[PDB]
């Protein structure tokens, strides 16, 4: 079979190793983002694993800069290395031009790195998907990115195990230009939709940014009022 | 050295003289400073002889290669831009030259290019130690309306003045006329000598 | 078998991995281009996937410069990386000579890169075909390019799943030197030809350029009047 | 199978060679760390092998600097090379900024090195886990790190053969902000918990650091009073 | 078997991968060249594929300089890359010495590149044959070159699918020092010889050069008068 | 199986190629070292192979500097290359700081080199163990080192075929701080212990160093008085 | 088996890939050289392949300089690349010392290159044998060289298909110090010896050089007088 | 099996590819060296292959400098390359210090090169053994060296096919400090010992050096008087 | 140094003298400054002796190599173009030389090449500290119509003048005549001495 090496097309023109890399993404917990009225937000599930792990330790929404954030899903080591690459890439743009004008180009730079590792032998793909959300000179932006290096801009999207339940649910309920407080509710409903059989939804993370402002991370007291 | 390039309605005329000195010592009376480098393009060289020559060969090469890869001749402005880049890339270890690049694409053009790769189009230009005397003649006597035979005379005249007041310049005058119809034609010696006689002149 | 490595000829003299890379191109949606009276145009199908994806996000006609455009089909990550290479290659030609005189040479430079990845081990081919259309000092130009690095200049051509239906249809109807408004109709007919059984054709992208002018992208309101 | 090469994803999106690297970690003796009132500590089991080995020779708690320590478990050669890398990395941060402000970043630098060896062919992963414990401008910090390059910050954690017995036991008994003397007792109880059937627990190593102070290594006379 | 790698001799002393590379050459359309009275010419078949392909696009006779031309047969991407190499190689000789004195050496430089790719692992051979024809300080010259890097000078030769029908026919009819107009006839007869059963011969390409002159490409109106 | 490449973990987390490298060490003749009162010594068996070999040729105790010596066991070529590396590494330390303060660090530098060849593909491990013995600013030191790059400091240890017989025997008899003349006897007894059935023990090598002094190699006349 | 890679010894200590490379040499046409009175000569068979090949094109005796010549047999592309190397190597010796004093060293430099390709993986051996003949400050010299890099100086030798018939025949007839005209006859006899059953011997090449002189190539009119 | 790659230990700790390399050494003709009264000598068999090979061409004793010589046995190409390396290595020592003080170190430098090719993948070992004999500031010296990089100093030794017959014979007859004329006889006897059943011993090579003097090569007239 | 090269109908004549000074100090009376570098090509060297020699060797080498690879001699203009490129490539760390390259291809040719790689063909040329005295003699006495024996005398004369007014020049005169028929022939000393006598001269 044709699935043992990243540089080998199958006879139907498939890179199976890339597709398998994508299966790594599905093992991560769900996370979603959606655009609303003059803003964008991210929500991510926290599967608590133990009393003994620090909570404000590795949670999944990471600021790339003051106006741009990301959630990841997949191998955690590789997520880290890509977030840190995203952060450095943002600062380079700022040092060359004094401002990040289009976020699409930050994402493009990250996706390019990811693609590069699906064309050369002797490296494996990054087993991660990302969502990028922030404001720029175009407006609020929401992107996703996968192990293959594939970009799409969304109004709403999800990544992780419960992706399909959530993309299915937003396909039916999502409305453009809600107010922040309602978008966050709609989000939480979407996320609840993805669990099976009267299973608890513990405190997720939420972060939001609205035009003209900086990012704000909801603290878990504020987040509870939507459960 | 004295080289000169002028534009007319549908023509370009280039002329040089042939003297090569290593200081005050006239080593060769009969060097070559006017070159055809494409179908409808010519180049004149002044400055260090070695550097100028290396560049003539690169240009012949790289313009012939362009033509085969594109099936059209490189636009004259492109030729100038190419040289601009080459000379600038090495401005701090330069080719010690002054180039005129003249020719016909959709219209006629003469470009003057310095050792740092500054390129500028004018309707006429001259280069070399004898150039100010040519500029004097041209300022007074040049017309855009000039016919080709009037122009050929004009440059013969200009250079013949330059020759008389520049010990760096001398020898037989080379002339080339570049038209869309007949291409790059280098006027033969005996026809140039004929016109020096008819205008009443010397060397 | 001899189909496991890009550097291995079969006994009949075949590079199977290249031919498989070509099968990746067939999974893309159809796109076509055609020359007309003092101009050239591109048309590309938009298979809408969801309400939730931004439409003016990844659509497939990309300007390379003001006078040159491209449509791709195949792996999207690789398409992106080639279009961006094409764009940088165009600007290099412009800095060296101050103008892009022959577009054939821009295509040649891109096709060379693609061929290079079909001769060395340790890299896989790009799974993409492209169409290049624009005006230059020769006139209007239409080219295509495949994973192998193979170039052809066309009067009309297509790429993508419905390639054959569309090349078959233009083989019968296409006329040289139509006016713009008719070429665009003929194109839409060809595209419709390629769908099976009373299936909808939603708004495609159209871009055109005519001698002396710059490229223009039809907006979807103008595009509708041909459906 | 898909477990012969670090660069090869399985079809479910698994790097089996990484997982096997992790099994090397389980062959090391148990070690644990826990946060307490204005401090953090490390405890590590000493399986004595022979009268003839020097005791104050390779024991497992290593100072990285005066305010940061580490325990390892797994291949001893690789542990060594990583501890020495961690030491050099700490000094580089001190030369660039004159102080190690966030230990998270020292761990991140080490984890990055470890992840790097799970993406390129021609290298094997490091078969080691580490715990990092120390004080910094945030407070007391406890981290762990695995062959994959995965980081977590903990209140308490263990590494080695008896990890699960110990993490299970702390999951039931651990309290935040104990005094030093009680945290050390609780730790020893956790460790004892992990042995099978009335088996001796010989003198472990214990090291502690409390805010405002430097690290201190308990000498085996002081350690005995907790057995 | 011993046919999977370019660097492996069979037990009889064969490089099978080279021999397979040669099979790629047979899939190209036929082309021939022949020497005549103070001149040399090339003729190449044009299998027209479609109304929609531009004809003065990829045809197979390519000037290397004003006095040297080449026809290729085999993989088209590789043909392109070799012709462009040949062209650059000719200009290097001209910048070093001011004139291409012996064409044999231009061919030798190309053939050397081709042979180089039959001795190192990690590259595949070029799947191309070429014919080189032109005038130089020795006289008119006709060469061929194959994937192996093998050179022969000929009076007449062919390359492509119909090679054998054509070399067989010239073996019987060819005469030295014909006039141009007759050589071209004899060539066309040879070419017709190679088709099966009352099959059409559409307009081929013809290019010729005679001592003291530059190359000339027959335009298809002039070419017709020999059909 | 998982034992064909140094970079491959078995599923239990084993580097089998390293373990096999260790089997090379067992084929060497036995050697031992032990610490005594203000000193350290080495003893090594000489299996005489022939009258025709020069005796003061390759014997196994090698001075690294005037205060540090080493015995090796395993592949002789690799032993040589490692001793010569150790020697160079000692001189580097001396040029940087004017004195070898801690021998542990010379050993660490050698062990590091050895470990480095158990992580990268394309190199095989060194099939050697070493014992390092000498005096430094800490006191007398005795170390060993294996193909894996593993260090231990000992009071007494052995390497070679008869390792286990000897480590077993010292485990029962060894006492700290004997005088030199008795340590040497105890050593010889240990070594005799390791031969089978009334087999001769021909003249071994003995070297010793005591605090404040330089190394001394016993000549075979002095060595005989212990047989 | 052990014959698939140049870097692999068989258990009897054989490099089978080298031996197979040597089989490539046997497919070449025969050539021989012999020393005579104050001189040395080369003779090589010309298997004429077609009327259409130019005869003064690739014939097999090549001058390396004015006083040194070579014949090859084996792969023609590789022969070419070695001859050209030999030529450049001779000129380097002349630029360093102003004269080629010993030809043995030119051969040694060529043989070294050939051997180098029988020790590193990722290259195949040159499938060629050579004979080197010429005059130097020692006298007339005759050498051969094979794919392995193996040198021998001869009084007479052959290479190619008919090697054995010819070496067998000279083993019986060859005499030292013949005159030129008789050596050439004896050579032609030897060559005729190697053909089977009343088969024609068409005009071979002959080149000779005698002390104090330059090389001379017999033209085919002079060569005929020995048939 | 574990015998396909130089970098792979067998489970018993064997490098089979090295051991096979050693079998290449056995195919060479026998050669021996022995120490005598204030001197050392080398003797080597000449298996004459043909009348047609020049005798003073490749014979096997090579001077490394005026006071050091070597015989080789194994692959002849590799012997050459190692002798030339040895020669360069001697001159480097002379330029650094003005004199070769200990020959052991020249041998060690050669042996190190040989070992290096038994530790890295992608190269094969040298299939050669050498004997080094010469005088230095210690006295007369006799060494041997094998494919593995293994050194021994001998009083007498042999290499080649008849090694065992010869080492066996010297084991019984060899005496220290013979005169030159008798050592040479004893050597010839040893050599004769190694042939089977009343087989001829044709003229060997003999070279000797005695303290205070330079090397001298016996000419075959002088050598005959010992047959 | 004084070296000279002249062209005639079907001939090229080159001559040098043999003195080598390290300042005012005549270190060698009898160095060699005229070399054959191909069948029908010769080269004369002036300037730094080390650099000139390194070039003589390269040229011998690379022209011999050309000949074998092409089976024709490198055209004389190609030889000059080769050197042009070599010397220019390293103009800022140069070979400190002045080369004359003379020979026969389809016609005869003499080329003069400077340390920056400028190459120029003339019908005669001289190089070295004695060159202006040669140029004086040649200007007055040279004719295209000269027979070979007339030319050989002319250069012997030119150089013998240069020798008398240039302390950097002296020693025996070397001469070489290059014809299509007999190739490069270096005229033997005793024949040159004979002509110095017959023209009535000195050193």
């Amino acid at each position: 079979a044709y699935d043992r090496a990243i540089t080998v097309f199958s006879p139907d023109g498939r890179l199976f190793q890339v597709e398998y890399a994508r299966e790594a993404v599905k093992k991560g917990s769900t996370a979603l983002g959606m655009k609303f009225a003059n803003g964008v937000l991210l929500i991510s599930d926290k599967k608590v694993r133990s009393r003994l792990i620090e909570q404000n330790s590795i949670e999944k929404i990471q600021l790339i800069d003051d106006y741009v954030a990301a959630v990841t899903s997949g191998l955690v080591a590789d997520a880290r290395v890509l977030v840190d690459f995203a952060r450095i890439s943002a600062q380079q743009e700022k040092v060359t031009y004094g401002s990040l004008v289009n976020i699409e180009n930050l994402v493009k730079r990250v996706a390019d790195q990811m693609q590069q590792y699906t064309q050369y032998g002797g490296v494996r793909p990054y087993g991660v998907s990302l969502i990028f959300a922030g404001i720029d000179q175009i407006g609020p932006r929401l992107f996703d990115c996968d192990p293959a290096g594939t970009i799409n801009e969304y109004k709403a999207t999800a990544i992780g195990s419960g992706k399909d339940a959530v993309v299915s649910f937003l396909e039916r309920e999502y409305k453009e230009n809600l107010p922040e407080k309602e978008a966050v509710t709609l989000g939480i409903k979407a996320l609840k939709s993805s669990l099976e059989e009267g299973e608890e939804l513990k405190a997720p993370e939420i972060a939001s940014i609205t035009v003209g402002n900086k990012y704000r991370i909801y603290d878990q007291e504020e987040v509870k009022k939507f459960l | 050295t004295t080289t000169v390039g002028i534009t007319l309605k549908d023509a370009v005329i280039m002329a040089t003289e042939r003297r090569v000195t290593m200081e005050n010592f006239i080593m060769h009376k009969n060097g070559k400073k006017l070159f055809q480098i494409d179908t409808y393009t010519g180049m004149t060289i002044a400055g260090l002889v070695g550097d100028a020559q290396v560049l003539v060969r690169y240009m012949k090469a790289e313009l012939e290669l362009y033509r085969l890869q594109r099936r059209v001749n490189m636009p004259i402005e492109a030729v100038a831009t190419l040289l601009s880049n080459m000379l600038n890339q090495v401005k701090y270890m330069p080719y010690m030259v002054q180039l005129l690049v003249g020719g016909i694409d959709t219209a006629p053009h003469v470009f003057s290019i310095d050792a740092a790769g500054g390129s500028v189009e004018d309707i006429y230009a001259s280069t070399g130690s004898g150039s100010p005397f040519v500029y004097g003649v041209l300022e007074s006597q040049y017309s855009e309306k000039m016919t080709v035979d009037e122009g050929v005379d004009l440059v013969i005249r200009a250079i013949s003045a330059a020759k008389q007041r520049d010990s760096a310049s001398g020898g037989m005058i080379d002339v080339a006329v570049i038209t869309r119809k007949d291409g790059y034609v280098q006027l033969p010696t005996d026809q140039i000598e004929s016109r020096i006689r008819k205008l009443g002149l010397i060397l």
